[PDB]
């Protein structure tokens, strides 16, 4: 069958399966993306947490935080943390265009675990608070 | 005068004005079916008349369409019903890979 | 004039949903409408999660009602739906099939110099 | 909030590609105008500023389209002299 | 019994035509640059059609050739112009060619 | 010829007495509004 990059909808009959598991059961990576800190947690599909990371509990500070380097390290801490949970496969929900948007799915990956989708959440308000003013640099 | 002298009267060869693929169909908010081919899939977003190819009446009642099904509860917002992701491309946005 | 009233009713059995509809197209008969048809469009999962008398809901049945009522009937009927338990979001709009459609000849073009100019 | 969640906005990954994966996304988001939705977004642009803004932006694609179609439609003489010598 | 102007052109093959979208019409190759024709039709304006990759080498000077014709002569008018642009050649589709 | 085809109509109309069995004899049916539109102006009724 050809690659669909679409979803599958629940409660449909999907043949998709990972370890046995299908796509409503994979575990969700939550990932904030601010532009001066990243934040990742792993849960399961019953909103139970498995995991936590984020620049700040790996030891950067200040700007360092708004680093692609900081939040690559992050997703190490949070993938190790989960894998030893029984975390493989998860679903990764993005929610920001900070600096470690990209950078902390890379460490997701390079501390073990399988990104199966990539969901972003990035809140958009249709019309919502005033931001504040503009800068004047 | 002389019989092969031009004639007044209007354009025979004269061809028919296009028309959009709904020219002539009503619109119904409770067609939900018909108004998710004008929203984007993965975001819901109303697509411009530029990609969906309508003229400006058709264009309005769609939208206007759009936006009543979705506030009453027959269409969702952030995007569009997957049941209705295999019916007819009709719009000029190419997305995948 | 005619109207088209939309009815998302709560995820019922039959016998309620029955007496809802009942409840619904007598309170419009007893603020004057002349009702023409009743419509079931099938019950389905809602397009969002609605929350309606401190209960959030899922899917809902969705009916149409076609009739005819008096202008100042309808801020009535508004007020009543409101307060039905039974019912999820109800919303009266003109019946769509009153308006008539103008005939399109075609896409007359737009000319540019307009477009920069205005 | 109240919608379905992994319908808006997910890309299914391919072999483990996650970054076609991520440009297919950010394409996406790009097309559909959310990625400079967004950025307008961190401040508040002015009503007499956006809509100055949305007349540049709107008076600029009508010029660049109408100069895409004349150079168009020049360049079908691009062709070798044919009169060479005179 | 002098014909008049306006007898010779009620009559004209280019008169009864009608319009000129989609018809088909005997051209001759007159002159070659490369791979380019340049095929007069009966018109104003000469066509220019690229070589065919089949049977390249029949197409010559003189050779008869079947043509789909699109326009008779190439013109838009541009944003802030008073008249219209023209390339001076008419927009035809080579075919192929006339054999008898 | 408004007024003779809506006196027709009025025969099918809703009313007191016929309420419960119009109730209950739309319980049973399903009316479909959904259908969609090709590039070509062609209608596509749902596979109902
Ligand atoms: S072209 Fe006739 S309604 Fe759109």
């Amino acid at each position: 069958t050809k690659f669909s990059i679409y979803p599958p909808i629940p409660g449909e009959e999907s043949s998709l399966r990972w370890a046995g598991k299908k796509f409503e059961e994979i575990p969700i990576a939550h990932i904030k993306a601010s532009h001066n800190n990243t934040q990742i947690q792993v849960v399961s599909a019953s909103n139970e947490p498995l995991a936590f990371a984020s620049c700040g509990t790996e030891g950067f500070r200040n700007a360092k935080k708004g680093t692609g380097i900081a939040a690559q390290t992050a997703g190490i801490a949070a993938a190790a943390r989960a894998k030893q949970k029984g975390v493989i496969h998860i679903r990764v929900v993005v929610k920001g265009l900070g600096p470690g948007r990209l950078s902390a799915m890379h460490g997701l990956i390079m501390g073990g675990l399988e990104v199966i989708s990539i969901t972003d959440n990035t809140p958009i308000p249709h019309x919502g608070c005033r931001p504040r003013k503009a800068r004047k640099l | 005068s002389n019989e092969d002298l031009p004639i007044s009267m209007e354009n025979p060869y004269k061809e028919p004005l296009k028309k959009c693929i709904l020219c002539g169909k009503h619109v119904d908010y409770k067609n939900v079916q018909l108004l998710s081919q004008f929203v984007s899939p993965f975001t819901g977003c109303i697509y411009g008349r530029h990609i969906t190819g309508l003229c400006g009446k058709k264009q309005k009642e769609i939208t206007k369409a759009i936006k009543r099904a979705q506030i009453m509860g027959f269409m969702p917002v952030t995007y569009k019903d997957p049941a209705y992701l295999k019916d007819p491309k009709v719009c000029n946005i190419r997305y995948r890979e | 004039p005619r109207y088209e009233l939309a009815l998302i009713l709560k995820a019922m059995q039959r016998p309620e949903t029955a007496a809802t509809l009942k409840r619904t197209i007598e309170a419009l008969m007893d603020r004057g409408a002349i009702v023409r048809d009743l419509e079931n469009l099938g019950e389905r999962a809602l397009p969002y999660r609605i929350s309606a008398h401190s209960q959030q809901h899922n899917r809902g049945g969705y009916f149409l009602v076609d009739f005819y009522a008096p202008t100042a009937a309808v801020e009535s009927m508004v007020e009543h739906l409101s307060r039905d338990i039974d019912v999820i979001r109800g919303n009266i709009v003109k019946h769509p099939l009153t308006q008539e459609l103008k005939e399109c000849e075609g896409i007359v073009p737009v000319p540019l110099a307009e477009k920069l100019y205005s | 909030a109240k919608h379905l969640k992994f319908i808006a906005r997910t890309v299914m990954v391919q072999e483990g590609n996650v970054e076609s994966a991520y440009r297919t996304l950010n394409r996406i988001l790009t097309m559909d105008g959310l990625i400079e939705d967004i950025k307008h977004r961190r401040y508040y642009e002015k009503p007499c500023r956006r809509r100055q803004r949305e007349s540049y932006e709107r008076c600029r694609r009508i010029y660049n389209m109408e100069m895409a179609r004349k150079i168009n439609f020049l360049m079908r003489k691009n062709r070798a002299d044919p009169w060479q010598g005179c | 019994n002098v014909e008049s102007f306006a007898s010779m052109l009620r009559h004209s093959p280019l008169t009864q035509m009608g319009p000129a979208k989609d018809k088909l019409v005997i051209g001759r190759i007159f002159h070659i640059v490369e791979n380019d024709l340049y095929i007069d039709f009966g018109g104003k304006f000469h066509c220019v059609c690229r070589r065919p990759e089949v049977d390249g080498e029949k197409y010559q000077k003189g050779t008869r050739v079947r043509l789909r014709l699109l326009d008779l002569e190439l013109t838009s008018r541009f944003l802030g112009a008073t008249t219209d642009t023209t390339v001076l050649e008419a927009n035809a589709v080579l075919l192929g060619i006339q054999e008898s | 010829r408004e007024v003779l085809q809506l006196q027709e109509e009025v025969k099918n109309f809703i009313t007191r007495e016929n309420l419960e069995a119009r109730v209950e004899a739309a319980l049973d049916s399903r009316k479909n509004y959904n259908w969609a539109i090709t590039r070509e102006g062609l209608v596509v009724r749902p596979q109902r």
